């Protein structure tokens, strides 16, 4: 299966090791992936069912 | 004592541990992947590998196809039995040509005779001592054991010991692995070394492998000494 | 963008239809009776009927005997053969100086070989070899952007499957003529099977599994030569680093040539191949040792020898080799019987000014009239060379002063900074110690 | 990079020249010659258009006055990224190699091919790397995680990988760049913890760099000769490249220009003291400075109505005249006392060497009086001679006592004159004894 | 084919009747009566065999036809006998001896005959089957091979099994196997399988399958020359120096055991000694060392007839301070019968031209030959001989088929003899370069 990015729906290139998040690049990462509350990664990853 | 190591490895910045060989030279010639493409790889826009046909198969001169006469005439010359050696001779390399050498039977109706001087050395090959023409045809190994030359010491150390020179090529993997083929050829790497006796137990007894479909080994010459085959010295 | 060196302004012989030259075409200014004899030869080369005829042109230096080389050369087209040669590289420290003007005089003569090209590649879809130990064939499934394509394979190309290290979901390059396999890399519907991996991932092949190409190969019976007459052996096909022994020319027996001449002659019967004559031309001869001008004289009487062409600027010159043997242009007597002299005139003013204007077109300069009589004048007082390199240094000095056109000024301060060969002869003769 | 303790023409870093190509009075570390610098200008001009190609530029002039100071003037501000090519005359009687064929090497070795291309690459910090294997270890699974100074990720690897890990070994705390094409691993060092050094690296993970290729023309004919690979690049035995794998690399030279993908940079050849070539070679010069793919060649020399070698006559310059019609010859003049003041101070300044001013301007009278090289030579000595004393400045008697130790040419010869019955004369006759 | 017009190709032959009498215009050469009677002598010689160690000379002016002579005893040799031809300038190598090159040029024209005979059986393999015994020592195969008309069964022994596994055929690929000395060959495949395999890849070769009697009786005859034999026995594979030159200074001992041995042949009666011929063309650029080695290598049995040409005068030789007649020391000159050609006149210009124009096939005109004739006269006859060439090509351009005077004007005006670029440099000397590098570049002074 083809590896994509949960927040934006690009092309995934890096996994987030703490929380397990497919991310294209440095902007999503920063802004997204890294200050988000808990909660939120149980309801993105339920999108492709991954929890 | 040992010579300079002009190399660079995986060091470690301190249930097995495995080490795999990694020594590189620190020269790096650069090139790039347009000249690699365009000219030694063929591809559509070229026409590599059919000037390399029409160079050594369409026009070669010992085609039997097109020279047979030429193949016959070599044949009554050298009296080899088969016709297609000499297609096999002048398109493989050297190397090649020597480490599969096999000693096949030549006919005797045929102009290559046996030369006075090979008839001398084919005397005395398997001629034990005290027979004169063994002791006249073994000069160099009585030079060896009187001057006592198996229990010398070794003098001379080489200074800078240093691998092949790496060529990388960014964004390719054919180069890696052509250049893996050409600097660790399992044919000559196995000419270059011998196969374990266990291992070769396992082969002929149980695999069924006889020992003639062996690939040859052993081809590395003696050193003079225990002392002569290394460069570290305790 | 574009380059030029000292040429690149001849285009031809500019002749018509009848052999009369035009006074400016082509390049030429002036030289009517030797661009006829230029016709005339290039004429006889491409009647492709002789052997062994010979050519020497003579004349002053910087008259344009390498010019009228060149218009011979862009006359007859790219197709025939033409070897460039200067006398001085016959001296070899590997082999003797007989067998590299053999090797020349053998590299004059073409082919034309009427060949195919047929290309399978594209994504591996299936690797199922089959055996009656030994392999009997193998039935490879090709796959592109156009439609899937499937294969039966020999397995001799599967001995070089397996030496690529080939498997599903690569995509291969198959040459059916030559047998050539050449692995390009993973597909890019593969590249998440991890998410860091060794391999390269390239897309799929955006036209069709097979295609097909005709084309045309030329070669020279030098090359045929010297593919079979390798004295280690034959190569592989990929050699990044070459043999450990170092393989030298070695002089090349006749026999050889006999053979390949037989292989040529049964091929060329058949309609395979075209056989062209071409042109070893060599400039400076009278550089030439006594000894390669007599194997020229033997090697001229052969039956597939090419039309010889050669340039001297001597007069009654000592051929070199010898103490006492004077005679013309720097060739023996012997030679120049067989021999046919075509002289080279000088030139007046009108026509130096007249390839000032021409050179300086080709140059992309703009200069005044003023100017260009200067330069002409220039030319005539010390050489056609000094008024011809002096032209980009004057536009170097015009475009200081940003300015796209020559003035008589910047003439004037290239001829102050740059100087000729008598003025640096003159400093030389007044000086003290070492100029 | 590119060590270097001091040389002659060290303190020269380029033509001293304004943007309407006028020579400055002392710029750059060259004094003098004015004439002679706005030529040598008009020809790094020349170069830098790239329009033409060919032309044959003789410099001439008496010995030690700057030739080989102007030629390493120009090499220096034509920079980098051009190709250079600085010979001798007697660099081409090879015994494996011909002569036409040395100078074709060194003709072709002067124009080089740009050629850009990327390369995707990966470099970050490695944090933690885990390896799982089995007993047999067919099967091998692990996991790395990587990071820059801006962003994290874990990445899970496949076989090939684990193997080229465990290879040239990557511990936790290293700085790694990847390749992922062709599997290269390279080991950039540690980062910055206490618990060699380098930094983090910041910005993305999967950097896609391009870089600027520069290939020389030999190094093309080298590889496409099939008969010995690119370590006769370095070994020195390319023996005798043929003339038809020359005419592929100028077709395919060709057609890659006009499909623009490569471009032509063309640069300078050098041959310094040109007048000890032999006439075969000037031969094969004149044919070989009318190709297209020729560069700009300058030549120096400095003998004056010499016997050309390999003939039995004189020629201006050592070179016969039809050489001579195809070059434009810049000449050189002597040096006043102003300017060799002006050289002695800048490489006063230049070897760290400080001076009293009366020294100055007797080591200036003596370098008007015997040469230039004498007194830049005794410059270096009399610091010594300084420093055997424990003083920092020279003064007039060190430049004195080293006048009096090291000798110079025409004081030589006149002692050789004076004691010739010591010596061996050119008839082989010597006097040993000193009595009777 | 592959020969142009060569130089001297109407030559075919020595024009002589039975009592080695010259026809005056027959077999391509004109005239030269005396020396065509002594070359048909030496022709004679050759043929009869008996004589070895003779050494002759063709000495004359040049465009005379020394080497047209050459050719003509080269042409009326015949085949299977061999006639080297070299130049003198060949033998100055860098890797191989003066002596040694003569040595080589020495036995490269003498050869032996071997004459033997040929069972082929050449055909498409249909099926292979090999029977294995128990014990493994001995082994069988089944072979059907086929041609267009007949097939049949052959049985065979281990030794092809071990040389057929090697160079694998798979059913179909064109063999052909010896039956008194086994010889045994892959000719390709054949063309019935061509759309089988689908890419036929690097090692094969498609070939007609062979039709007729699949069992032939063949005799061919080999005639192989005695620097092939050292060039053989030197080495373990000697015909790579065969076909690329590097044999390296062959010592004496394989030598003279070839030289017994082919006498123990001769005197058993398997082979016959064929002698040669060998032309030496200009023989006056060799040192007193190589002339030497020929006055001593002369005087061998199994040496054969030289034919040397030179045509200089009173001229020094190399590698001396003296001068001595053609070139040659008086040593070498005593041990030879020297042949004088003279110069031509006239007619026997104009007969040459004709022929010459006839072979290169070109049509002239009575008055255009008359003019080429004299001015064969007055200049060398190659001039005219050349001039012929450039004027055919002249007269094409007029869109004219025949040779008229007008285009030899043309070419005579347009092209240039020596004796006109003699005059013409003459009166412009400070035009050209001299002997001391002395030239006047500028046309203004
Ligand atoms: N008829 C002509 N028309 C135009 N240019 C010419 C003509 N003759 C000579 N030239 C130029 O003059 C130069 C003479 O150089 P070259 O021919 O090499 O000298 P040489 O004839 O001594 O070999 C050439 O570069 C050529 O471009
Ligand atoms: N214009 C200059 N500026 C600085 N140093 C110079 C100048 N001209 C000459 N020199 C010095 O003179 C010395 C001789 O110069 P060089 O050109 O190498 O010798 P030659 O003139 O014999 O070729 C060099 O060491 C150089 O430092
Ligand atoms: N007797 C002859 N009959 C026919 N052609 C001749 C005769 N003699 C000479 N020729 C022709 O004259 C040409 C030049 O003579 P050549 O044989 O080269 O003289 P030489 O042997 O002295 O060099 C040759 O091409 C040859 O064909």
């Amino acid at each position: 299966a083809k590896k994509y990015c949960d927040v934006t729906g690009l092309k995934g290139f890096y996994k987030s090791p703490t929380n397990n998040i497919r991310y294209h690049n440095a902007e999503i990462y920063q802004l997204i992936v890294k200050p988000m509350a808990p909660g939120v990664d149980q309801e993105y990853l339920k999108l492709r069912g991954a929890n | 004592d040992s010579p300079f190591s002009f190399t660079t490895f995986g060091k470690t910045t301190s249930k097995f541990t495995d080490l795999i060989y990694s020594s590189r030279n620190p020269i790096k010639y650069s090139l790039p992947r347009l000249i690699y493409e365009d000219l030694i790889l063929p591809n559509y826009n070229n026409d590599v590998d059919i000037a390399n046909k029409l160079k050594n198969v369409k026009f070669n001169i010992f085609n039997p196809s097109t020279n047979y006469e030429l193949c016959l005439f070599l044949s009554k010359l050298t009296g080899e039995p088969s016709l297609n050696e000499f297609f096999r001779v002048s398109t493989t390399p050297l190397l090649k040509r020597v480490i599969e050498r096999t000693n096949g039977p030549k006919n005797t109706d045929s102009l290559s005779f046996k030369t006075i001087t090979q008839e001398l050395l084919e005397v005395t090959r398997n001629a034990p001592s005290e027979g004169v023409m063994a002791s006249l045809l073994n000069v160099e190994k009585h030079a060896y054991e009187r001057e006592y030359l198996n229990c010398i010491q070794r003098g001379y150390h080489p200074n800078v010991s240093a691998p092949p020179v790496t060529i990388e090529v960014l964004g390719s993997s054919h180069v890696t692995n052509s250049i893996n083929n050409e600097l660790f050829d399992p044919l000559i790497s196995q000419a270059l070394s011998d196969i374990p006796a266990i291992t070769q137990y396992n082969m002929h007894v149980k695999k069924g492998i006889p020992v003639e479909d062996f690939p040859k080994t052993g081809l590395f010459p003696e050193p003079l000494n225990k002392n002569f085959s290394s460069n570290i010295s305790m | 963008v574009t380059r030029t060196a000292a040429h690149t302004h001849i285009k031809g012989l500019g002749l018509d239809e009848s052999g009369v030259a035009k006074r400016v075409e082509g390049g030429f200014v002036g030289q009517i009776e030797a661009r006829e004899a230029c016709g005339v030869i290039v004429d006889l080369i491409k009647a492709k009927k002789m052997s062994g005829r010979a050519i020497l042109l003579a004349g002053g230096p910087s008259t344009g005997k390498t010019a009228l080389a060149l218009a011979i050369s862009q006359e007859l087209g790219p197709k025939v053969p033409f070897c460039p040669l200067v006398g001085s590289e016959l001296y070899s420290v590997e082999v003797k100086k007989t067998e590299t003007l053999m090797e020349n005089f053998r590299r004059a003569i073409g082919l034309r070989i009427k060949e195919t090209k047929e290309v399978y590649e594209g994504e591996v879809t299936e690797l199922t070899p089959e055996d009656a130990k030994t392999i009997s064939h193998v039935i490879v499934g090709l796959k592109s952007a156009k439609g899937t394509k499937t294969l039966r394979l020999d397995p001799t190309i599967y001995e070089s499957i397996q030496r690529e290290k080939v498997s599903i979901g690569d995509v291969i390059y198959i040459e059916a003529n030559t047998g050539a396999v050449k692995r390009v890399g993973r597909s890019d519907a593969y590249a998440t099977e991890f998410d860091l991996e060794t391999e390269e991932y390239v897309p799929l092949p955006k036209g069709e599994v097979h295609k097909k190409k005709e084309i045309v190969q030329d070669v020279t019976l030098h090359d045929l030569d010297v593919a079979n007459a390798r004295p280690q052996g034959g190569q592989d096909v990929i050699s990044m680093m070459g043999q450990l022994l170092k393989p030298k020319k070695t002089e090349i027996t006749e026999k050889l040539r006999q053979e390949v001449n037989k292989v040529v002659a049964k091929y060329i019967d058949q309609g395979v191949a075209e056989l062209i004559p071409g042109v070893l031309f060599i400039d400076e001869v009278n550089m030439l040792d006594i000894e390669i001008f007599t194997y020229l004289n033997k090697a001229l009487e052969s039956n597939i020898a090419p039309v010889v062409v050669l340039a001297s600027n001597r007069g009654m010159t000592t051929v070199r080799g010898t103490e006492d043997v004077i005679s013309p242009h720097g060739v023996p007597p012997d030679l120049i019987d067989r021999l046919l002299i075509v002289r080279t005139l000088p030139y007046d003013k009108d026509e130096i000014r007249t390839i000032i204007e021409r050179r300086a077109t080709v140059e992309r300069l703009q200069v005044e009239s003023s100017a260009l009589d200067l330069l002409a004048t220039m030319g005539t007082e010390t050489s056609l060379r000094y008024a011809l390199q002096l032209l980009a240094p004057c536009g170097i000095l015009a475009q200081t002063s940003n300015r796209k056109e020559i003035v008589v000024n910047d003439v004037n301060e290239a001829k102050l900074l740059f100087l000729d060969a008598k003025r640096s002869t003159k400093i030389l003769e007044t000086s003290a110690n070492y100029l | 990079k590119s060590l270097s303790l001091i040389a002659a023409h060290s303190h020269i870093t380029g033509l001293g020249l304004d943007e309407n190509l006028q020579p400055r009075p002392t710029s750059e570390g060259m004094v003098g010659q004015l004439q002679a610098r706005r030529a040598a200008g008009v020809i790094l001009k020349m170069v830098q258009n790239g329009t033409i190609a060919g032309r044959a530029v003789l410099v001439a002039g008496p010995p030690s006055t700057g030739k080989t100071a102007l030629a390493m003037g120009v090499s220096q501000s034509l920079g980098k990224d051009v190709p250079f090519t600085a010979i001798a005359g007697s660099e081409i009687f090879s015994l494996e190699l011909s002569k036409t064929e040395a100078l074709t090497q060194a003709f072709r070795k002067s124009i080089g091919i740009k050629i850009k291309e990327e390369t995707e690459l990966i470099e970050g910090e490695v944090v933690e790397i885990q390896i799982d294997r089995s007993i047999t270890g067919g099967h091998k699974q692990g996991k790395l995680t990587i990071k820059t100074t801006d962003m994290e990720t874990i990445y899970e690897l496949g076989n090939k990988m684990i193997d080229g890990l465990t290879k040239e070994k990557v511990l936790a705390g290293d700085v790694i760049s990847i390749d992922k094409a062709s599997g290269k691993i390279t080991k950039l060092g540690r980062s910055f913890a206490r618990s060699r050094f380098v930094q983090c690296p910041e910005g993305e993970l999967q950097k896609r760099k391009t870089v600027v290729h520069t290939v020389s023309l030999h190094e093309i004919d080298v590889i496409n000769s099939r008969t010995q690979g690119f370590l006769a690049l370095f070994t020195g035995d390319t023996g005798e490249i043929r003339s038809e794998v020359r005419d592929q690399i100028n077709t395919k030279v060709a057609e890659w220009k006009e499909e623009g993908k490569a471009e032509i940079v063309p640069g300078v050849l050098f041959i310094d003291e040109v007048h000890m070539l032999d006439i075969e070679c000037f031969s094969f010069i004149n044919r070989a400075l009318e190709d297209e793919f020729a560069p700009i060649v300058m030549m120096a020399t400095n003998r004056g109505v010499s016997k050309t070698r390999g003939t039995n006559y004189k020629s201006p310059h050592g070179l016969p005249l039809d050489l001579l019609d195809r070059s434009i010859i810049i000449t050189t003049k002597s040096y006043n006392e102003q300017e060799i003041k002006t050289i002695l101070s800048i490489r006063a300044q230049e070897e760290e060497v400080e001076l009293s001013s009366d020294a100055l301007d007797l080591l200036t009278k003596t370098g008007v009086e015997t040469s230039l090289r004498y007194s830049s030579n005794l410059i270096s000595v009399a610091q010594q001679i300084a420093m055997k004393r424990k003083n920092n400045t020279v003064e007039v008697e060190d430049v004195k006592r080293a006048y009096l130790l090291f000798l110079d040419s025409a004081r030589s010869v006149k002692y050789v004159q004076e004691n010739e019955s010591q010596y061996i004369d050119d008839q082989g006759n010597v006097q040993i004894s000193i009595a009777k």
